[PDB]
C-alpha cells in the first residue's frame, strides 16, 4: 500500500539553530538516511 | 475607580533540552518561574484528527 510517507519542517526549524548537542545532531543522521531513502528532494526549490 | 503581580515575559527560545521559562515578576504570593516542555517532535503535518473515548483489545477462506 501507498499509504503515506511524510516528513518536513525539521531542516527549516531545527538543522543549526551543552550535553544536549548529541540530542540535537542525531535526528539529523536519520532525516538523511530518510531523505536518501525515500529519494524525494524536488519538494523544495 | 476605588503587592500585584506584573506582566509575564516573552516565551525564551526552545532549549536543546525540554526546559523552556517565563518569569514572571512581582513589582505578593506567587511563582516567579515556570519550567515547561518543548521539543516539537512532531514533524508531519497531515491534519486535525478526532478521537474516541475508549477502546478495547479485541472486537474467503479463514486463518
Amino acid at each position: 500500500e501507498i499509504l503515506s510517507a511524510v516528513l518536513s519542517q525539521e531542516g527549516i526549524n531545527i538543522l543549526t539553530h551543552a550535553e544536549a548537542e548529541l540530542m540535537s545532531v542525531v535526528p539529523v543522521f536519520y532525516v538523511f538516511h530518510y531523505l536518501e531513502t525515500g529519494n524525494h528532494w524536488n519538494i523544495f526549490h | 475607580n476605588c503587592g500585584q503581580w506584573g506582566c509575564w515575559s516573552s516565551w525564551s527560545t526552545c532549549d536543546a533540552t525540554y526546559k523552556r521559562s517565563r518569569t514572571r515578576e512581582c513589582n505578593c504570593e506567587g511563582e516567579k518561574r515556570q519550567e515547561e516542555d518543548c521539543t516539537f517532535s512532531i514533524m508531519e503535518n497531515n491534519g486535525q484528527p478526532c478521537i474516541n473515548d475508549d477502546e478495547e483489545m479485541k472486537e474467503g477462506c479463514p486463518q
